[PDB]
This record gives structure tokens, sequence and C-alpha cells, in this order.
């Protein structure tokens, strides 16, 4: 209805592959390394979606540089489960086309436990009955969930700008009120399973000189700056409930 | 940062 959801639409990036050589076997550092590349590229998208998001140039530069890196892995496995739901019905993870996780790829990633909780997510679309547009005003929040305790450089704007990213989700519900304490639900459940990916990432970009896995350039700064500081308290995701 | 560069 309103010029809102036209923008939300209108920015949605497209279909972004991983390039994996779906020939050769399934092994961890393979695997991992096509995730890594996977993960660089639907950055970028995430960044040219998110400058283009309504309001989004109200925030000093660095707040907007900020918001993005902190909740980039919040937002990949939103679209991520949305995408698994939409295309195998959650039957497995769709990443990309041309790497999907079956419970084989899941186990040999190393991921089977994140991977389980992101395929519990994938369900949630289907058993709450998710709509398109429910998705996109979902997601466009998740960019606003997460900030440190410490503060943003301008935190006015964000706090407004957030305010009316609710207030538009709420518009596109408006016993219905059920709705909401549900989405807030599970929005809410985003936020552990960003966290498990988080330390993993973490974890693994550490051991990867000796394991062999692939860390892009934005990969690697992006993991050993600003992943640290949600890991050590520093920087905490907004939740609806308690 | 190499992140503040390209954006
Ligand atoms: C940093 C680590 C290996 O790259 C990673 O979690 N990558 C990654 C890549 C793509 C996607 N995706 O949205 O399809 C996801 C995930 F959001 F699903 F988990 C993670």
């Amino acid at each position: 209805q309103p010029i809102f959801l036209n923008v939300l639409e209108a920015i949605e990036p497209g279909v972004v592959c991983a390039g994996h050589d779906n020939n050769q076997p399934d092994s961890f550092a393979a695997l991992l390394s096509s995730l890594n590349e996977l993960g660089e590229r639907q950055l970028v998208h995430v960044v040219k979606w998110a400058k283009a998001l309504p309001g989004f140039r109200n925030l000093h530069v660095d707040d907007q540089m900020a918001v993005i890196q902190y909740s980039w892995m919040g937002l990949m496995v939103f679209a991520m489960g949305w995408r698994s739901f939409t295309n195998v019905n959650s039957a497995m993870l769709y990443f990309a086309p041309d790497l999907v996780f079956n419970e084989y790829r899941m186990h040999k990633s190393r991921m089977y436990s994140q991977c389980v909780r992101m395929r519990h997510l994938s369900q949630e679309f289907g058993w709450l009955q998710i709509t398109p547009q429910e998705f996109l005003c979902m997601k466009a929040l998740l960019l606003f969930s997460i900030i440190p305790v410490d503060g943003l450089k301008n935190q006015k704007f964000f706090d407004e700008l957030r305010m009316n990213y609710i207030k538009e989700l709420d518009r596109i519900i408006a016993s219905c009120s059920r709705r909401f304490y549900q989405l807030t639900k599970l929005l809410d459940s985003v936020q552990p399973i960003a966290r498990e990916l988080h330390q993993f990432a973490f974890d693994l970009l550490i051991k990867s000189h000796m394991v062999s896995v692939d860390f892009p350039e934005m990969m690697a700064e992006i993991i050993s700056v600003q992943v640290p500081k949600i890991l050590s308290g520093k920087v905490k995701p907004i939740y609806f409930h308690t | 940062s190499s992140f503040r560069d390209w954006y």
C-alpha cells in the first residue's frame, strides 16, 4: 500500500551465487571457503541494499558503517531462511542455488548445531505463515537491532529511524495483536543464531591458516575487528521481549 | 578501515 512497501521490494537484492564446485566431494575446507566467499558477496549486497533504505542517510557515516557490520550476519541468516523456506519448503538450507546444504553438507561443514537452528527458523516462516511483505519489513528492522552498550555517534536519529521501522511493521499488520508478539518473538530468535555463527567464524578465522580455509579481504577484517566486540559484550542486540 | 574506504 504505501510508498514504504514499494521501496523494500524495489531495493530487494537478487540471486547471488557462491561459485561452488558441486562436482568434487564435500571437504570442510572446500565447503567453508565457499561460504566465506558467499559471505563476501552478500555483504557487498547488504551494503548497496542498506544505502538505499529509507531514512538511512539520516545517520552519521560511521553509524551507517557500524550498524551494517554488526548486523550483516543477522540479516544473512534471515533471508537465507526465507530462501530455504520459499524454494525447498525448509527441507534443506538454501544459501545459494549452487550451495544448498543437505544434512551431509550440514555435518561436514561442521556447523550442524547452528545449521539445525537455522533450519528451525526456515520452518517458522511456514508455521507462522509469513507474508512476503512481512518478511521484507522484518528484514529492514534487523539492521537496527544491534548497537554498542556505549552507543552510536548520533543516537537520537537511530532511535527515531528505528521507531518508524517498528511502526511500519505494525502498520503492515494492522487478535492481530498476537501477530506482533509472534513476529517480535521470531526476530528475537535470530540473535542467538547470529551469535553462534559469530563464534564459529571467529574460531574458524583464528585456526584458518592452520586448516586451509580462504578468508576474503572484507571477511578477515570484519570478523577480527567488529565481531569480537559483540562476543565481548561491548555490542548487544536489542531484544523485544526479556 | 578498508571498509571505511570503499563505503
Ligand atoms: C563467515 C561464514 C563462513 O562465511 C558464513 O557464515 N557465511 C555465510 C554465507 C552466506 C550465508 N547466507 O546467507 O546464504 C550465511 C548464513 F547467513 F546463511 F549463515 C553465512
